[PDB]
């Protein structure tokens, strides 16, 4: 039927596995024990959670997700955690040597004796499921297992399973802010591994989310929880579509094809407009016109780029909640007629509308807002050219002074990779003004 | 005798059939679990050119409805009526379309025209003599023009000698929404024009625009919007089921509707649409009637005919009405406008009566219009196309899934030899 | 609180087997009868 | 750029290849059958005729 | 004798085959004219192209 | 295009031929391969006894 | 009727049958003193025992076994434990001198003044039978009494019994374990010698058992009488279709048609797929398809050996429980259709499937699983010649360095039965490759 499942690698890729897990059951309503109340749902795992959970008959509604991560540290605190019994234990795989922020060593030292037990958890997960349109993956670029590990996982389920849809989804790194000086470099070697066998990467980037908290939320002082609620929300939102239905239903098959327009570039932008404070909510008023503005203003965006020093290529609004055509297609024909919004000339039309007349739901113990309508801006725009670009110069200096290697090489790689990143990246920034180029 | 087989095909489709369904049967009395509650005459005679016989005085639906998306289809079986269709009928596959013509009209199609062509000659064996056929789809709808396209063309050496009746809504110009679809709207159409026989054109903006003009409700469904275009489409079935002199048969209107076999596409035209203080303000005489019947606000199918002119025009009435002032509005528009019909043909006008009045209005009309007003329509499309295949924007799906860019140069090439054919025969 | 009036229920036509359902049944179900029967109401 | 491709053997894409490589002679027979599809259909049209 | 031979094992390849040459009973006859005017093969009676994930030549296990 | 005669395809021979080629080589590297390391556990060996 | 009779060699063959039929008596509710309660089941020994025990007039179940060994210490405790007074004191035949591992010390010195009396056990127990289809040979390969005395016995029982079936059962020697080095002397021996005698021969290696335990099972502390346990119930589900019925009843003259291909080479691979740990199953559901993948997952063999690395013959799969054909055959349509599994291209179908309704019952104190669906999955296959090929050169370094010679030389035995023995496993060896060459 209508399933998809969810992979969660590297530690901080898992607290965010957690969030939207424990996001995931309150809307569903699951209780920390992992059953209903006595009110009839249960059955041979056929209902509203069969597209991510598998609720067996024994009543244990089992998440379509898999944690992976290598420090025992966090995940056995999650198995300590509220909602570890309903977490299958070696589902939330885990290990006991870290990559040390080096790729290949998550690459080449340790993942080939663990990405053979973790097919064996995706086959046994594939059989079982039925539909299974694709997959959910989490990451992060800069990842100290993020990035090394799920390369060659992504490569092995790849070939494997070529045919059906993967979905990427990794934190960007910070554009002025470096945890890791080694960051750039399994950045970049990450990007030219993925970019022949990804499918669809969308990015998010944390300084820009902080911003927005002291901007509308009016919280100088978030914590991560927060931080993993809105990109859960996020999330949530572009499955309601699996979730609920609406005016239309739409699926990733048609957002793939109708967002990336040629191959290699698969890279757009997301956004949720109604970012708002609860209390700001509750004296104001929401509809399409000043959210379609919203989502549409440039400091709304968690990306560091300038719109108006690229031009768009596809937008894609999902609007969840209480809404007619009548206005959303008037109001985005005002947004057409604006002369500022800069579609590139090859497309006259670029927009891709989902409705859902499920209104978006606050949570306990949150901080958003009681949201009724609601919408999910996936765009993509060459206003991103400038990330890679620097991220060469970025990288081109500590090349040629050619840091850390001893490390790397010292394990077992050489300069020809590297190498070929560049020419690569080269090729991927020359694409972005030829295409950019009308 | 003479009876219709209907094709239920394309998402939008799903949403049509069930609302133009259900205004039949509330039309005819049935209740929605099916048993007839008998209560016209007329009605209980003339019901078997679309429904057949079940097991106690059920009426069964004679449509097939075909998808890949199963949600759709539970919402339409969870729809009002859907216990009167059945799960025979319900015919599909077990994949996503991705709003893809050439999958639908190639990849899916292919396992799934076997089971199609089984279950209507099913249904065409089930029935004695039929017309032909009507199809509800969409010309901008992913599945509807992959199918449709397929279906049609099967279906013409299957049965070269009947009526092959289409539905097909033109997305809105303003916005597709769907960023391929002139691409799907540019390959549908030369099947489909090469394949139909009939063509209604109906585009949503137009409907909109109705909402704001008589509706005066801001907020419609959907529905709304299919509960108008449905009633559109009973009207004009009401003259082959309902007595009364007039000539009902779609040959009979076709060989009165096409002067040349390339004239296909025609516009809808609908009677009194009303406002909330107006159904207590209206004095319902046919002179009011004709005017409201030919306003240029009382079109809802693609633009204006102010900017052309008009070729073939044919208005059916329905309710108690006389030879007389229908003759006289007909003189009284002949004098009024002379010009803006063509000099090629004079008296364009094909009059028919129903004296069978509705239920819920006795004054009513349906108008069914060719004038030259489609050229706005393709020229649209034509620089989409061309600016979109100047650079073969979101093509390497087409050649994934196996097509080549010859094909677009005839599809192209053929819409361009009817811009012309529209321009040479009218200017 | 938890309401069900605009959720989706059980597919009839996607799958098709008794893991779905409690207690004996014979045959399949078709039937317009669903738990989300009330939101024409 | 340098010429690079004249046979090696190692072919990192070759089922696509084979594919698209197979979809032109299965096009080309169809432009063939359509010319003589184009004569019998008339032949017998004017035909029937007299 | 002749035997039967076929090709090595695949892992894509259908286990049975139609071969409509033999198998179209609209146009049979006609087909069955072009068989010898060509002179493709006819021989024995018997002949698939896939027995079970397993390909041959096109002389029937001859 | 199964009903027109004369459709086969040697797609798959080529195909088949590609595996081949690669399934040969892999034995050659692999006996390479298994050959080095023998080599250079007696060069560190060496090293040990120097 | 359906009744065969089970023998024990070896001081580990003992200990094994104890738990087998300490096993065999819960099945059929019988107490430790040898009789049922008040409730009609005994009789003239025609019931569920009559296949298994000779409940007589006297209305004690007598298990159909022989237990011979040579040293007096196992059996003396035995003949102290719970159930002895069910076992006949002198089926329980016992020795005074050990074979010291020595195979032709167990197969001369003192082999010849026994044997005469088990084969007066033998007929006294062939003279009660009535159907009597065949033997239970348990048995050891690195034999410390079960290599040379099995090896005289199984001979003197083919000469005047060869009209019926012997089925062999012994531990695989450990391919990288050795408990002995004298043990490969006697092992080869041992093989040679039944290759053209033995039936049906079936292996085992404990490594694997092991390695079972603390994967599935989760108990990285297991005993001997788990080991005992899970062979006990491999014997008891291939004897659940002698003791119930099921939608079809097969027979050991099914199962040694159909899966020997060719003569010699009787080795299949049993396997059980239900093994999990019980709080594993607990939230967890099991089906035909799951088990099914996990029955031919490689790891889940007990036999070292890669069946990626050969290729396969026969398989016979036995599902003991509740089953319906619709599942089955479905799912071995997809096992059929999958391209991992290499069969042989010889064989169209090598299925031979056993139903059994009745569900496979826990043991008290026991650690198993909590069993509905039971598979016991018997397959033959090529890749196992490595393990003689793992064999035969350590045999070739250390016989020709002729070690322990002295002592085989010592007692009366010579070298050319060493030397035939090998060319008699390089005949072994050159058949497997063959058979495998299409
Ligand atoms: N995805 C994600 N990233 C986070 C989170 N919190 C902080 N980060 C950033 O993401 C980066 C995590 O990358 P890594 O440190 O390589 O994580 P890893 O690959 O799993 O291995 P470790 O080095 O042990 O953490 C950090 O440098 C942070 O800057 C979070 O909750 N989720
Ligand atoms: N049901 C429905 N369809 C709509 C509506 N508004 C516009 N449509 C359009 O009607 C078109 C025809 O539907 P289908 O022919 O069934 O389309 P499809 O082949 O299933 O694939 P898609 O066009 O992607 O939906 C769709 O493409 C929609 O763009 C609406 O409100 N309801
Ligand atoms: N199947 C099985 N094998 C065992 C068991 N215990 C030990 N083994 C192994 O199986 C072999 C049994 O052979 P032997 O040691 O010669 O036993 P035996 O011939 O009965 O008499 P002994 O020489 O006294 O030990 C031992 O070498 C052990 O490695 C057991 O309980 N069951």
């Amino acid at each position: 039927m209508r399933e998809c499942i969810s992979i969660h690698v590297g530690q901080a890729g898992v607290q965010i596995g957690n969030a939207c897990w424990e996001l995931y059951c309150l809307e569903h309503g699951i209780q920390p024990d992992g059953q209903m109340p006595s009110d009839k749902t249960i059955g041979g795992g056929d209902d509203s959670f069969n597209t991510f959970f598998s609720e067996t008959g024994a009543g244990k509604h089992v998440p379509r997700a898999v944690f992976v991560d290598l420090e025992p540290t966090v995940v056995d605190e999650v198995r300590t955690g509220t909602y570890r019994q309903l977490f299958h234990p070696e589902q939330l795989i885990t290990g006991k040597e870290d990559a040390a922020n080096n790729y290949a060593r998550g690459h080449y030292t340790i993942g080939k004796e663990i990405v053979d037990l973790v097919l064996d958890r995706i086959r046994k997960l594939a059989d079982l499921c039925t539909g299974l349109q694709g997959f959910l993956i989490f990451h992060s670029f800069g990842g100290g297992t993020g990035s090394g590990f799920a390369s060659l996982l992504m490569e092995r389920l790849s070939v494997d399973y070529g045919k059906k849809s993967k979905l990427e989804f990794a934190i960007y790194p910070a554009p002025q802010v470096s945890t890791a000086v080694v960051e750039p470099y399994n950045s970049i070697l990450t990007t030219h591994t993925t970019l022949e066998h990804s499918d669809c990467a969308f990015m998010v980037d944390n300084e820009a989310i902080y911003d927005i908290c002291r901007r509308n939320l009016d919280i100088e002082r978030p914590t991560y929880t927060n931080l993993n609620r809105l990109i859960g929300q996020i999330v949530s939102s572009i499955t309601a579509s699996l979730r609920f239905d609406g005016a239309l239903n739409v699926d990733l098959t048609e957002f793939q094809t109708n967002l990336v327009p040629y191959p290699r570039i698969h890279f757009p932008l997301a956004t949720y407009a109604p970012v708002i404070s609860a209390e700001k909510a509750y004296h104001e008023q929401l509809s399409v016109a000043e959210i379609t503005n919203a989502c549409f203003e440039p400091a709304n965006q968690m990306v560091k780029c300038d719109p108006r020093h690229g031009k768009y290529m596809a937008c894609c609004m999902l609007y969840r909640g209480d809404v007619v055509p009548k206005d959303v297609n008037a109001a985005i024909a005002t947004i057409k007629t604006k002369r500022t919004i800069q579609f590139v000339d090859w497309c006259p039309t670029g927009f891709k509308v989902g409705i859902n007349y499920q209104p978006p739901t606050v949570v306990p113990g949150g901080d958003l807002a009681k949201v009724q309508r609601a919408v999910c801006m996936l765009s993509n725009t060459t206003a991103i050219a400038e990330a890679w670009a620097r991220l060469d110069h970025k990288f081109d200096l500590m090349y040629a002074k050619r840091a850390f290697v001893h490390w790397y090489v010292g394990e077992g790689m050489e300069e020809g990779e590297f190498s070929e990143a560049r020419e690569d990246l080269a090729a991927l920034e020359k694409d972005y003004e030829e295409v950019g180029v009308d | 005798m003479r009876e219709i087989v209907h094709l239920q095909a394309g998402q939008c489709g799903n949403q049509i059939g069930a609302k133009f369904w259900e205004v039949i049967s509330d039309e005819h009395g049935i209740d929605p679990t099916g048993t007839y509650h008998g209560d016209s005459d007329l009605q209980l005679e003339r019901i078997n050119v679309y429904y057949n016989e079940a097991t106690g005085g059920k009426y069964v639906p004679r449509a097939v409805l075909v998808d890949l998306e199963p949600g759709t289809m539970d919402s339409v079986r969870s729809g009002p009526f859907g216990q009167i269709f059945r799960p025979d009928n319900f015919v599909f596959g077990q994949s996503g379309a991705g709003n893809n013509w050439a999958k639908g009209h190639y990849t899916e199609g292919a396992e799934l025209v076997d089971s199609v062509l089984d279950v209507v000659r099913k249904e065409a064996e089930s029935c004695d003599c039929l017309q032909g056929f009507q199809l509800t789809h969409s010309l901008g709808g992913g599945t509807g023009s992959g199918m449709g396209t397929l279906l049609i063309s099967k279906i013409r050496e299957e049965y070269p000698d009947r009526i092959m009746n289409t539905f097909s809504v033109v997305p809105s110009p303003k916005v597709s929404d769907t960023v391929v679809e002139p691409y799907n709207a540019t390959l549908s159409v030369h099947q489909l024009v090469e394949n139909t026989d009939e063509t209604y054109c109906i585009d949503n903006e137009a409907l909109y625009d109705i909402c704001f003009r008589t509706l005066k409700l801001t907020t419609p469904t959907y529905g709304d919007l299919n509960h108008l275009v449905s009633a559109t489409m009973s009207g004009v079935t009401t003259c082959l089921r309902f007595p009364g002199q007039l000539n009902a048969d779609l040959r009979k209107l076709a060989v009165n509707m096409v002067p040349f076999p390339r004239l296909h596409f025609f516009m809808p035209g609908f009677a009194p649409l009303t406002s909330r203080g107006s159904q207590q303000y209206r004095a319902l005489t046919v002179p009011e009637l004709t005017q409201q019947m030919f306003d240029a606000k009382n079109m809802m199918a693609a633009c204006d005919p102010r900017h052309g002119r008009y070729l073939t025009v044919a208005a059916v009435f329905r309710g108690r009405m006389s030879m007389k002032e229908v003759d006289e509005q007909m003189l009284n528009v002949q004098n009024k406008n002379s010009s803006y019909f063509v000099e090629w043909i004079p008296n364009n006008v094909k009059t028919a009566v129903c004296d069978i009045p509705p239920r819920g209005l006795k004054m009513s009309a349906t108008f069914i219009g060719n004038s030259t007003a489609i050229q706005e329509l393709f020229k649209r499309i034509s620089e989409q196309f061309t600016a979109m295949f100047r650079r073969k924007a979101f093509l390497h799906w087409y050649t994934g899934e196996g097509m080549d860019e010859m094909e677009f140069t005839e599809a192209e090439s053929n819409m361009n030899d009817l811009v012309s054919e529209y321009q040479q025969y009218q200017d | 609180e938890y309401s069900i009036v605009h959720r989706k229920c059980r597919s009839q036509f996607t799958d098709l087997n008794g893991s779905k359902r409690l207690g004996i049944n014979t045959w399949h179900d078709e039937s317009g009868i669903y738990a989300n029967s009330e939101a024409k109401q | 750029k340098p010429p690079a491709w004249y046979a090696r053997l190692p072919l990192p894409m070759h089922r696509d290849a084979r594919a698209q490589q197979t979809a032109e002679v299965v096009h080309a027979h169809a432009r063939g059958a359509r010319l003589t599809a184009a004569r019998l259909g008339r032949a017998q049209h004017q035909i029937n005729g007299q | 004798i002749h035997l039967p031979r076929f090709s090595l094992k695949q892992g894509m390849i259908p286990t049975r085959y139609v071969m409509p040459w033999k198998e179209n009973m609209k146009f049979r006859n006609v087909n069955l004219q072009q068989a010898e005017a060509c002179g493709i093969y006819a021989g024995p009676l018997e002949d698939s192209l896939f027995w079970g994930y397993s390909e041959r030549l096109c002389h029937g296990e001859d | 295009y199964q009903r027109h005669v004369g459709t086969q395809l040697p797609e798959a021979t080529r195909l088949a031929q590609g595996t081949d080629l690669l399934t040969r080589h892999n034995l050659h590297m692999e006996k390479n391969l298994k050959e080095l390391r023998t080599t250079h556990d007696n060069l560190a060996w060496g090293l040990n006894c120097k």
